[PDB]
């Protein structure tokens, strides 16, 4: 009824088409930019922007094929082989962008707040090592359930899987939806909270291109949690409430897609939607 | 440079015994260092080598698990721990230096030595002994079961002389090359797995015996050994 | 009265010299080489990229073997790589960062720099330490080194802000030949193939032909309209090429003592930086300011293609001894080899 | 006096260069025009060599 | 790949460990280039908060390289710097219009389009004298200065002649006036008035060059 095909092949023809726009201007940004200074805010936003790359390509295919299958999983995942590598990439592409989204906080709240300290002190294998430290903890996450002998369920619409949120009755089951939903919330809070930061210390500092940047602080932390906070609280809330929370499968549903477009949104919030950027896609059409 | 070894000595079978090789008058931490030993009435034998900065080791099969190998760069020393020595292991064991980038040459200056007493490519030197004279050219051939000439235009070969006592000096790297302080007389040419060394004007200090060494892959395997006697 | 007399008569030797350039200006090299066909479209491709410079890089020449080459960049560091296999052969440390120029012993067994520090330092690549040090310090010029050249192992020609150009001996650390006559800073200095003349660029638009072993000035080459930035001599020694800041490249002959043709197009607008020939000369190469490396036909003054790998201004580029590649330096750092394809 | 000093030095240096044999442009164009036909085959440049011989593969 | 080619490599990485070690040793210092006349003054600039001249100074635990070279050529070798510190004698009027050409030139740069320059208004006790004494007019000099007024926004120090103040803004505001007459914001001027005891220098530096980084940062954040 409320699902169909079309709907998850837009997401994912408009989400990858967003992000390798991201890409290829990331590409020319970032050669500029690294000769000033470590470029730190470019290397974080193009794994931000690859990762999401991914997560609707490796996601989005699945799906399709799914659709395409008359959505018979045990004709065709009998062996529930897909199902497994189906939920440790929902994971992980739901929780990389707000773990990467929360330290690219972190990371700009610094070069504002104490430009010197984040000039002489922060070295590029730093931020390397973060990008990095990451996307490894968001990868030990999504390997949690498979570590701990649990197995990523089929969910209600019978086209994704992700955690156990149906008639969960063991400590753990309710262990990884907790899980998931504080690491999203926390990166989700420090993401508010180091945003407010550095625009409220704009905002002072300035009374050239700090409305630019608080414009963009907004943007962030606007699309961050319209998106993301339907989905984690839902998730806290069948953690804590099993299946007596009234988490129907449309409300579970609606709450994914507007997760998906947080990473649709990302390229234009993060790099697309920018001044400077907009002027270089005008002249190109034209030409 | 100088390279003094120290710590050996006679041991009982099966038991262990720690060499030392003092390094001074160069940039020890920028070389590469080899072990090679020399048993009794004997020719070279690679037993180590341990890369600059320790990153990279290897052994002879002969050896390998039972020596270890380990360098104290701010104290300038390489040291070779020995572990179930057998009566094989009698030999003298030599502190070699060599350093590898482009146009380098390896195994340039090797140490005294230091004795110890317990109680693959094939290098082929078919002449053991030549009997020669002052003044006369000398020709000495070597021969490998591999081809020695690499895909990036190099054959490695080198060439090495033991004056009676002495610790041996090199020659000739990479089967071409003249090694810096060795007089122009020598010279050397090969091609695929056949390789000459030439004395032209053989003189006194000439008498030793000559070792052909490939460095093409590990381990490093010497000839059996070409003597040069009045 | 004596100085007024003077002055005028220096003024008639200009012109003396000038109708004398008319005189034997008889046709135009343009004319001569409109009969030749054109030389088609360069293609060369980005073969190798050259990474571990940590600031702008200044200088860059070529070893004799044409595999080694010395890069200087302004973080302290004198850095010979392997073009082939990208491998660092060696790292020298400067004591001053503000290296300018660099050189590579036609020998191999030494590389010299010198920049801000008025120093054109020695370095031995060949101990028996196994390490690179200083052999010589050639102190003396009172100006930034911009150039520097070796003849040999013990004679090295530099070119200082000082507007002075220096014939070294390194054993003694002495300057044998001070050359004199430039009013402006001498930018660059490019030797004969037979070390016997060098010219030389300075900011006042003039390139002079200078004669090592007599020391004096032999002609003197006018026509650019800004400092002169990078110079180089034809393979064959009688003519050379000169990059000023105006935008054009001008094709100096040394015995017609005049130019023969200039290399320039209505979208350049930028200034030159380096310049150099390929083998048989008939390709122009110059480094410019718009990131690009622009290759002309020496002989017909078209761009025969261009060289856009670069993401700032290409400070230095050179021709390898047997004409197989072309490396490019540049203020982002790297270093490219650039070569065609059949 | 310095500059009467100098006046004299700018003056013997022009002299020097006003005496010299200077050779038709043509001739020295074709000098030039020779050396590149001369040399043609063996630019590697001009003439890309077959991705065998090319070092930078 | 033969053994010897192996040990090459791994000798060309260790190679490539220390110079992104010694990078970023580099980095933990900021580079200041200084600037000024023969009557500036900037030595003592330089001697109180302490042919290449160098000097370090640590302002809260921060290390700055500040270099005095004793220059349309040489003077791209500062490409990348922090800021150039260029000091200026105002009590000087004669060579006021000096200044102010070599600060055009400068700031005009073709390689300096993103150098923030940091303006030291040298001897200002020498400024105030002078301007009491009434010897010297600024108007002989400057015609403008006779119908300029100072703005009602100024914030003069307490105790100073408003003579004082009129003559400390004028010449202010023609360095400044260069300053915004081109750039479009890629660089900054950061104008003071310092006197030949004074020992907030330093200070001075570490505050703008905090805004000179930041400036830096909010470019990259928002110049995708
Ligand atoms: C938990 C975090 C999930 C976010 C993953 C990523 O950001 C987006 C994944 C989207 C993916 C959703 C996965 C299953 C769709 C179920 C909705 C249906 O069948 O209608 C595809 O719709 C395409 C892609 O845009």
């Amino acid at each position: 009824n409320r699902l169909s095909v079309f709907f998850s092949v837009i997401f994912m023809t408009v989400g990858i088409l967003s992000n390798s726009l991201a890409i290829a201007i990331l590409m020319k940004a970032y050669q500029r930019f690294r000769q000033k200074s470590k470029a730190s805010f470019l290397l974080l936003a193009s794994g931000l922007v690859i990762t999401d790359f991914f997560g609707h390509l490796i996601n989005g295919a699945i799906a399709v094929f799914v659709y395409a299958s008359d959505k018979e999983w045990i004709r065709f995942d009998q062996s529930n082989v897909l199902c497994s590598i189906f939920g440790i990439c929902m994971v992980f592409s739901g929780l990389c962008p707000l773990l990467l989204g929360s330290v690219m906080a972190i990371e700009r709240c610094i070069g504002v707040t104490k430009p010197i300290f984040h000039s002489t002190k922060i070295t590029s294998k730093h931020v390397k090592m973060m990008l990095s430290g990451v996307c490894l903890f968001a990868v030990f996450i999504a390997l949690l359930p498979i570590l701990g002998h649990r197995d990523y369920k089929i969910q209600a619409s019978r086209t994704w899987c992700f955690y156990n949120t149906e008639d969960i009755k063991d400590w753990e089951d309710r262990f990884y939806l907790l899980l998931f939903s504080f690491l999203g919330l926390l990166a989700l809070g420090v993401s508010l909270l180091c945003n407010a930061i550095t625009g409220i210390t704009l905002l002072r500092v300035k009374f050239s291109h700090h409305l630019e940047m608080v414009i963009q602080l907004l943007a962030i932390m606007c699309v961050s949690c319209i998106c993301w906070s339907p989905f984690l609280v839902t998730m806290a809330n069948i953690g804590i409430n099993g299946n007596h929370s009234l988490e129907t499968c449309e409300t579970t549903l609606f709450a994914l897609r507007m997760a998906t477009w947080n990473q649709i949104l990302d390229p234009w919030v993060y790099i697309l939607l920018r001044k400077a950027v907009l002027k270089n896609l005008y002249k190109l059409a034209s030409q | 440079v100088q390279l003094v070894e120290s710590g050996g000595g006679l041991v009982q079978p099966g038991g262990s015994r720690k060499l030392s090789c003092s390094a001074s008058g160069f940039a020890f931490s920028s070389f590469g260092m080899h072990w090679v030993r020399q048993a009794p009435e004997k020719g070279l034998e690679w037993v180590a080598y341990i890369s600059s900065g320790s990153g990279t080791i290897y052994y002879a099969d002969t050896v390998k698990g039972r020596f270890t190998i380990s360098r104290d760069d701010p104290k300038n020393t390489l040291f070779l721990q020995m572990t179930s020595l057998r009566s094989e292991d009698t030999a003298m064991y030599y502190c070699v230096r060599s350093i590898y980038y482009y146009g380098s040459s390896p195994f340039d200056f090797w140490g005294q030595g230091t004795t110890l007493t317990v109680s693959d490519i094939v290098m082929t030197q078919a002449t053991s002994s030549v009997p020669v004279t002052p003044g006369e050219s000398v020709s000495i051939s070597c021969r490998s079961s591999k081809s020695l000439l690499h895909s990036n235009g190099n054959t490695y070969l080198y060439w090495f002389l033991q004056r009676p006592g002495q610790s041996p000096q090199l020659l000739i790297y990479r089967m071409s090359n003249l090694a810096s302080g060795v007089p122009d007389r020598f010279s050397g040419s090969g091609s695929g797995t056949a390789f000459t060394l030439t004395i032209s004007r053989l003189e006194a200090e000439d008498v030793g015996v000559y070792y052909c060494m490939q460095h093409l892959e590990y381990p490093l395997t010497f000839g059996a050994g070409t003597k040069l006697e009045l | 009265s004596e100085l007024d007399q003077l002055r005028q008569e220096a003024e008639q030797l200009k012109n003396q010299i000038r109708d004398a350039r008319k005189a034997c200006a008889d046709a135009t090299l343009s004319q001569i080489t409109n009969n030749i066909d054109p030389v088609g479209r360069i293609q060369m491709r980005t073969r190798r990229t050259l990474r571990g410079h940590l600031a702008k890089i200044y200088a860059m020449h070529w070893g004799t073997d044409s595999r080694l080459l010395v890069s200087a960049s302004q973080d302290g560091k004198l850095i010979i790589w392997d073009s082939y296999t990208t491998n660092k052969v060696h790292a020298i440390p400067l004591r001053s960062s503000w290296v300018m120029t660099c050189a590579y012993a036609p020998s191999g067994n030494y590389v010299a720099c010198g920049g801000l520090d008025n120093i054109c330092s020695i370095y031995n690549l060949k101990t028996r330490e196994g390490n690179v040090r200083v052999s010589r310090e050639l102190a003396g010029h009172t100006g930034y080194l911009s150039c520097c050249r070796f003849l040999d192992d013990n004679q090295i020609v530099t070119s200082s802000g000082d507007t002075t150009c220096a014939l070294w001996d390194i054993e003694t650390g002495q300057q044998t030949t001070t050359f004199t006559g430039h009013t402006g800073d001498v930018m660059s200095l490019s030797l004969a193939p037979d070390t016997r003349l060098f010219v030389s660029g300075a900011c006042d638009a003039s390139a002079k032909l200078w004669d090592v072993r007599e020391g004096m000035c032999r002609q003197t080459f006018t026509g650019h309209e800004s400092d002169i930035n990078a110079i180089c001599f034809f393979p064959n020694g009688n003519a050379f090429a000169t990059g000023s800041d105006d935008a054009t490249c001008r094709l100096f002959d040394l015995r017609a003592d005049q130019e023969l043709m200039t290399y320039s197009h209505d979208n350049i607008i930028c200034g030159i930086t380096s310049v150099s020939f390929s083998k048989s000369g008939r390709l122009l190469l110059a480094g410019y300011d718009d990131f690009n490396c622009n290759v002309w036909d020496a002989l017909k003054a078209d761009r025969a293609g261009v060289l856009a790998g670069h993401d700032n201004r290409v400070s230095c580029l050179g021709v390898t001894d047997d004409g197989m590649a072309v490396a490019t330096g540049s203020w982002d750092s790297f270093l490219k080899i650039w070569n065609g394809s059949s | 006096t310095a500059s009467i000093a100098q006046a004299r030095k700018l003056v013997e240096q022009l002299k020097m260069e006003a005496n010299i044999d200077r050779i038709k442009v043509s001739k020295a164009a074709a000098d030039l025009m020779a050396y590149c036909e001369a040399h043609a085959k063996e630019d590697p440049l001009l003439t890309p060599v077959p991705a065998s011989e090319n070092p930078f593969r | 790949v033969s053994a010897e080619d192996k040990a090459a490599a791994e000798r060309s990485k260790m190679i490539d460990k220390n110079l992104r070690e010694d990078g970023e040793k580099a980095r933990r210092t900021l580079r200041l280039l200084l600037l000024g006349a023969d009557n500036s003054g900037k030595s003592t600039i330089v001697k109180q908060m302490r042919g290449i001249f160098e000097t370090k100074f640590q302002v809260d635990k921060v290390n700055f390289h500040m270099f005095d070279v004793g220059r349309r050529k040489w003077i791209q070798c500062f490409n990348d710097v922090t800021a150039i510190i260029f000091v200026v004698d105002s009590s000087d009027y004669n060579r006021l219009q000096e200044a102010l050409n070599d600060f055009k030139s400068i700031w005009n740069n073709r390689w300096l389009r993103t150098i923030s320059v940091i303006l030291f208004l040298n001897k200002q006790d020498l400024l105030a004298e002078k301007v009491l004494a009434g010897k010297s007019k600024i108007e002989d000099y400057f015609p403008e200065f006779a119908r300029y007024t100072t703005p009602e926004d100024a914030t003069p120090e307490p105790g100073e002649d408003p003579r004082v103040t009129r003559a400390k803004y004028f010449i202010r505001k023609e360095f400044v006036d260069i300053s915004t007459a081109s750039g479009d914001g890629r660089h900054i001027c950061y104008p003071h008035f310092t006197c030949a005891v004074d020992t907030e220098n330093a200070r001075r530096i570490f505050n703008d060059c905090k805004d000179i980084i930041l400036q830096m940062n909010l470019r990259e954040y928002n110049l995708v």
